[PDB]
RNA sequence: GCAAAAACA
RNA sequence: GCCUGUUUUUGCU
RNA sequence: UGCU
RNA sequence: AGAGAAAUCAAG
């Protein structure tokens, strides 16, 4: 605790309440001192015996009663103010123990006792010598050698000087003007003294309701949401070219390659396939960074600043007024329902090809044996290969990331099935990237094939026809710019594949534990609202489109779906109490929906989750 | 949403997972923060009163308003000084072990406190450079400017310090003197602005918010005077049952799960948040609360000056408004500052000091996360309520016990006006309570049965570091264990998330494919035998915490030919630019001096590719520290404390090593002629 | 002690 | 650009 | 210029 | 253009 070593149990307890520590200076180096003071009053009387009773007795630290009674015995008396420490029955004198910084130049305190001096370094003044003998001096210099030991081990040389001087400052304390400057916003002094009495009134409250019903989710009103996001999705297709590196491949697509818009878009102009021709020619050469040419000007927008600002100067026109930023509100597309069921069609290939980790233990063989049956129950799905395709597409255009270019970088997008053939996504161009923060938007040109075509879906796409092998392949070819940080955090889309493990592996090792025997091959019924009723459904597919679910979540994260997602947690946890028989109450102005409200404005899986919240029930009986 | 809530095998809470976009992009502040500072400036002075009357509310300095002022369907800025008062009382009266603690603390460990525990800060506010710069930078620089002032210098203990700052207060005229040189002149004005400025600022990759938010920090001359009082409640919070905040991790879901007792008739649960937390809590209150502590245990005035100095400081804040509100004729854009032309703020520019912005009411800031909770905490001990409470800063979970339902409904608004007379609103949309306990959150942790694990909030941490295999390697597996053992990853998760981390960390280190390392090591038959080169893994579930190479070792996956070169202490990949000191246990001579290495050679490190006179003097700081150090092999167990200064201390030192280096006297001699 | 990373408020 | 508080993981002095 |  | 959301990047 805080007793310093050298100090002594008992001697340290009872110092606790002598003195009032909190209000001195350094109280706890006082006590330390008073402590000092007390082990050399006991090593002074140490066990010496005078006419067969203790040779000195001891006045310090004990009660007044005691010390009047037995000082009426001895015929001495002394004030309240100054006490001695301790009496010797020899050359009858009363004797205070003192500690002075110096030894020399120093004289009696008071008339009535003796003064028995010593020094921080053991020493004792000449009479305080010659009255003791030679054993306790040892004794007390050897003390006080201790303390002096621990004193400058713990750095305390300034506050015991102070403290053993006399005199020390407050250790804190506030001037005048600073006082006056403290005081300037504020109705009270450094140290409020307020004039009321302590009291806690009685204030109407109001009560508290019920939620009988659980709330709606607001639906918006307006045009369907366009597919806003870096890559298409479940309408991603590639091209199987034949076994080679990537340079073989793009060399074989580009040499057998017939363009042809079929679909143009104002946001992207169809004349900048120039672009990613010029950019495959490159790439089939060697040579993946490429000089600037015309209609890259249009395909990045380089310079797009300054022309836009001149243009604001000459249409200015008017009296300034506050921002009042606008965000359009937009509905549920048609199109989230599509790309779920999409996204959940089973594929020829696994698309899951992470390494194993060793087996050592049983426990070991258990938890492989999990990750391999959930491989396999979310491996073989369009979701599976659409994650791969974000996860190259984003490390390889972040990789060529981080420098300061004036020329143009292509980045193909190729992946390999197990048979050696190489599967032409698409290719992102990067352009001249001035890039300095990490939310400073970097252009591209996001070029990939398309499996179905859609208006509503991809307004600001540019749909071209590729014709390679008597086959015919869709190309998307947007314009886009994109940061730095979300381009890093799409690099480790791959962990996306937790959460439905998550419930997976919660689901089947509940089984195991509950019946005390691990299985690794059920797959339970799953009770849930599909289309408004409840209905049995395997645990196998339930966690394919929670996996689809939670990509399509992932790729779409914005404020709004984080709010949206903080909010509903409160909603969730609502209707889990609910299906348990239990009621819940709120307060006066409870609305619990209107902070979920709030984040539904245009995100379409924000409205997908809001409509599927909406269209399972809200009253549970 | 229906795919997310199961009704036959787990329940929606095992399945609040699933409410979790992490893996995807972070939302990120972009254009200016004045809006958002403004915002937070207007909202106190719009809460004091029930009908928002700003102009009648800038006039007021102490925000103390009657119990018929206090609004009960809306947020209340101010206190209730007499409840104030007797609820700091009540809860001094009970706690009792509490307040030992804090007078222990006082007593003991106040006068120990170091100044250079500010150093531990993030990005300060500098009054001298007015930008944001390190903490040490700030810390140093601050020092330097109180010793140039003051003539004299500042003791190592924090008490000293804010001495030197209360002291420099006093003064008429300051000036600070550093290397580029160059000279500014400070007046008892100018530096008194200077103190009380908060620096406003976004708060980037924040997740679960739909508006972005502004972050403030403080100067080095309010940090020291709030981390006394930080520290002080921290020791009172460690010792009261009704604190959250102190404890985290695996002790706080113990706590919790100490107070999960639902034993009578009617068991409720209320978890909740409390609305426009740090704005409308006056730090008068704060002051208030404290100076009760410190009168009821008998504490002297220097102490209830010093604990009252940080609330003042903060009742005369001045935030610093951003770079201009957004203003628009046609498709322009431009940015002003609150005063040029009219806005929704134009209430506001009398408050106007230069560029930074005044505002009485309020904290602004979370710079008092420990004194607002033990503000809640007060407000709590009283007759009516007999639940249990858990309050961290604004988040809290209540546990009722009550015969009746509506004994139970008064007893949860006698704590919501309770909360509501000092300065604390309840959420009304965010606090729910179910009347059968049993289910609830508190700091996002979702219980039912027992606290349910929550993936994908160990998700961000499954990135590799990049600092350099061995550590990335260690690091990562080290976390996905700690999920492991929390209980957040399962054997399946765990073992799925340790082949995710794998293979990104092979891919980042070019050992998947054919990358330029792999396309080397082929040609010149270099086998991988580690994880980082593209071997297989060695690492399993049950071994993650063991290391690879001796885990390789023992396995006989790498052989004792390659580990006498992987783990050679003198290889070039890691050496060492200066000499190192080594000890040499019971040897003649015990400390040897030699150039030295890491000893794993895939320890290396990775360029970066790209106040400068503050940074020479850190490397002059550094190079002390390490003669210090080689000199003084003991201050590396226990704290210095050798006498005089460095110069003869060393030198002492040095002579004593020498007369016991166990050589020739005239060697001796010459050993010590060239001593400077 | 320092440095990096993560979660929560 | 990158606050405060609590907890956790790793590495180096 | 090659992470399923 | 576009990214995007309560205002920024798309150059100096």
């Amino acid at each position: 605790t805080d007793r310093p070593d050298h100090i002594d149990s008992r001697v340290w307890e009872l110092s606790e309440t002598q003195e009032d520590w909190i209000t001195q200076v350094h109280g706890h180096v006082r006590r330390v001192v008073e402590c000092w003071k007390y082990t050399i009053c006991c090593l002074i009387s140490n066990m010496h015996t005078h006419r067969g009773a203790p040779q000195y007795d001891v006045f310090k630290w004990q009660d007044r009663s005691t010390i009047e009674w037995i000082c009426s015995k001895k015929k001495v008396q002394y004030p309240e103010r100054d006490t001695p420490d301790l009496y010797d029955n020899e050359r009858a004198v009363a004797y205070k123990v003192l500690l002075v910084s110096d030894l020399s130049d120093h004289s009696p305190t008071s008339g009535i006792y003796h003064d028995l001096a010593f020094n921080l370094e053991g020493e004792a003044e000449e009479s305080c010598a010659l009255v003791l003998r030679g054993s306790q001096l040892q004794d007390i210099k050897g003390f006080l050698c201790r303390a002096l030991e621990w004193v400058v081990s713990n750095n305390l040389t300034q506050e015991v000087v102070e403290t053993i001087s006399g005199e020390a400052k407050l250790q804190f304390s506030v001037g005048t003007t600073f006082r006056t400057l403290l005081k300037r916003d504020t109705d009270w002094d450094v140290i409020p003294t307020p004039r009321v009495e302590p009291n806690v009134p009685r204030i109407e409250g109001r009560r508290w309701t019920q939620m009988k019903k659980l709330p709606l989710l607001k639906e918006k009103e307006g045009p369907p949401s366009p597919w806003r996001a870096l890559l298409l999705g479940a309408d991603s297709e590639y091209i199987v070219c034949p076994p080679g590196t990537d340079q073989e491949a793009i060399s074989w697509i580009h040499s057998q390659s017939e363009i042809e818009c079929i679909r143009e878009s104002k946001s992207t102009p169809a004349s900048v396939i120039t672009c990613l021709t010029s950019s495959l020619q490159s790439f089939a050469e060697g040579n993946p960074v490429r000089s600037r040419i015309h209609e890259d000007i249009i395909a990045f927008g380089i310079n797009k600043k300054q022309e836009k600002k001149q243009s604001a100067s000459s249409s200015a026109s008017g009296e300034w007024k506050r921002a009042e930023y606008q965000v359009e509100e937009m509905s549920l597309p048609p199109w989230v329902e599509e790309e779920m069921v999409l996204l959940r069609s089973d594929q020829e290939d696994n698309w899951i090809e992470l390494e194993k980790n060793a087996i050592y233990t049983e426990v070991d063989g258990v938890a492989e044996g999990l990750v391999d049956k959930y491989i396999e129950i979310v491996g073989r799905t369009k979701v599976a290969s659409v994650i791969e395709k974000w996860q190259i597409a984003a490390t390889r255009t972040f990789s060529q990331l981080h420098t300061d270019r004036s020329r143009i970088t292509a980045c193909p997008i190729i992946t390999r099935d197990p048979s050696g053939n190489c599967q032409f996504w698409g290719m992102v161009l990067l352009g001249p990237h001035h890039v300095k923060r990490d939310t400073d938007n970097a252009p591209l040109l996001i070029a990939e094939i398309m499996g179905e075509d859609t208006e509503e879906k991809y307004p600001k796409h540019s749909v071209f026809s590729l014709k390679v092998e008597e086959k015919q392949f869709l190309l998307s070819l947007k314009i886009t710019s994109f940061s730095r940080n979300k381009l890093y955090t799409f690099s480790n889309i791959r962990r996306v594949l937790i959460q439905p493990a998550s419930i997976y592996s919660q689901v089947v090792l509940s089984r195991a534990a509950e019946n005390n025997s691990l299985n690794l091959e059920v797959n339970p019924e799953i009770q849930l609202y599909l289309e408004g009723a409840q209905r049995g459904m395997t645990l196998y597919q339930w966690v394919r489109m929670i996996l689809c679910l939670e990509f399509l979540m992932a790729i779409y994260n914005n404020p709004q779906m984080e709010g949206f997602l903080a909010n509903m947690r409160r909603l969730h946890m609502s209707r889990h109490a609910m299906m348990e028989r239990r009621q819940v109450f709120l307060p006066f102005g409870s609305r619990p929906e209107d902070k979920v409200n709030e984040c539904i404005i245009n995100n379409p899986i924000v409205a997908y989750l809001a409509k599927g919240w909406n269209s399972m029930p809200n009253v549970y009986y | 949403m229906n795919l997310f809530t199961p009704l036959s095998e787990i329940n929606p809470t095992t399945t609040q997972e699933l409410l979790y976009a992490y893996t995807g992009p972070a939302p990120v502040a972009y254009g200016t923060r004045t809006r958002a500072v403004l915002e937070n400036i207007i909202r106190p002075y719009q809460y004091f009163y029930k009908e928002p009357n700003v102009q009648r509310a800038l006039d007021i300095k102490t925000g103390c308003k009657e119990p018929e002022d206090i609004n009960v369907e809306g947020p209340s800025s101010g206190f209730h000084t007499a409840s104030v008062l007797k609820l700091a009382d009540n809860f001094f009266r009970k706690y009792r072990p509490a307040m030992e603690k804090l007078k222990y603390w006082i007593l003991v460990k106040l006068p120990k406190l170091k100044y250079a525990e500010l150093s531990k800060g993030r990005q300060t506010y500098s009054f001298i450079h007015k930008r944001n710069l390190p903490a040490p930078i700030a810390l140093e620089e601050t020092v330097e400017f109180l010793e140039q002032n003051l003539r004299r210098k500042i003791g190592p203990t924090l008490l000293s310090y804010c001495q030197a700052i209360a002291d420099v207060m006093e003064l008429d005229e300051t000036t600070y003197e550093g290397a580029r040189t160059y000279t500014i002149k400070f007046s008892r004005e100018e530096l008194w602005d200077q103190m009380r400025t908060l620096n406003t600022m976004w708060k980037h990759l924040e997740r679960g918010r739909l508006n972005r938010r502004t972050i403030a920090t403080p100067s080095m001359l309010i940090r020291g005077f709030v981390k006394i009082v930080e520290d002080a409640a921290k020791e009172i919070l460690e010792n009261v049952p009704t604190s959250g905040v102190p404890v985290g991790g695996e002790e706080k879901l113990a706590k919790l799960a100490s107070k999960q007792t639902f034993h009578t008739a009617v068991t409720g649960e209320l978890s909740g948040d409390q609305e426009k937390f740090n704005e409308c809590l006056d730090p008068d209150a704060m002051r208030l609360m404290w100076t009760v502590f410190l009168r009821k245990l008998g504490c002297p005035d220097w102490i209830m000056e010093l604990f009252n100095i940080p609330f003042m400081v903060f009742k005369s804040k001045l935030a610093d408004m951003g770079e201009g509100l957004v203003y628009t004729k046609g498709k322009l854009t431009d940015r002003k500052p609150l005063g040029e032309m009219p806005s929704e703020f134009d209430d506001l520019v009398r408050n106007v000091v230069g560029n930074s912005i005044s505002c009485r009411l309020g904290m602004f800031m979370g710079m008092y996360n420990l004194t607002s909770t033990l503000l809640a905490l007060i407000s709590i001990e009283r007759e009516e309520l007999t639940g249990s409470h858990v309050e961290s800063s604004d988040d809290f979970i209540h546990f009722f016990n009550c015969k009746t339902h509506e004994e139970m409904f008064k007893q949860a608004e006698t704590l919501r006006l309770t909360l509501k007379l000092v300065g604390i609103n309840m959420s009304p949309s965010k606090c729910i309570l179910i009347s059968p306990a049993g289910i609830g959150e508190f700091n996002s942790k979702f219980h039912h049965r027992d606290f349910v694990g929550n993936v994908a909030t160990e998700l961000p941490a499954l990135v590799p570091n990049g600092t350099n295999p061995m550590t990335d390697l260690a690091m990562g597996l080290n976390v996905i264990k700690h999920s492991v053992n929390t209980g957040q990853m399962n054997l399946c998760t765990g073992a799925l998330a340790m082949r995710i981390f794998n293979h990104a960390y092979k891919y980042a280190y070019m050992a998947l494919g054919v990358t330029r390392r792999t396309r080397f090591m082929e040609e010149n038959a270099i086998t991988p035998l580690l994880t980082n080169q593209g071997a297989s893994p060695v690492h399993s579930f049950s071994t993650m915490h063991l290391d690879e190479v001796a885990l390789r070792r023992h396995l006989g996956l790498l052989d004792e030919e390659t580990l006498r070169r992987i783990l050679n202490p003198n290889n070039p990949v890691t050496q060492k630019g200066d000499p190192s000191m080594f000890f040499r246990i019971e040897n003649k001579m015990p400390q040897i001096m030699e150039d030295y290495s890491v000893p794993s050679c895939f320890k290396y490190t990775l360029s970066r590719n790209r106040h400068k006179a503050l940074l020479n003097k850190e490397e002059r700081y550094q190079r002390v520290t390490s003669i210090i150090n080689k000199l003084f092999p003991e201050v590396l167990i226990q704290e210095a404390s050798a006498p005089g200064t460095v110069r003869e201390s060393l030198k002492r030192r040095l002579e004593l090593v020498v007369e016991r280096s166990d050589l020739d006297e005239e060697r001796k001699k010459r050993i010590l002629s060239r001593i400077f």
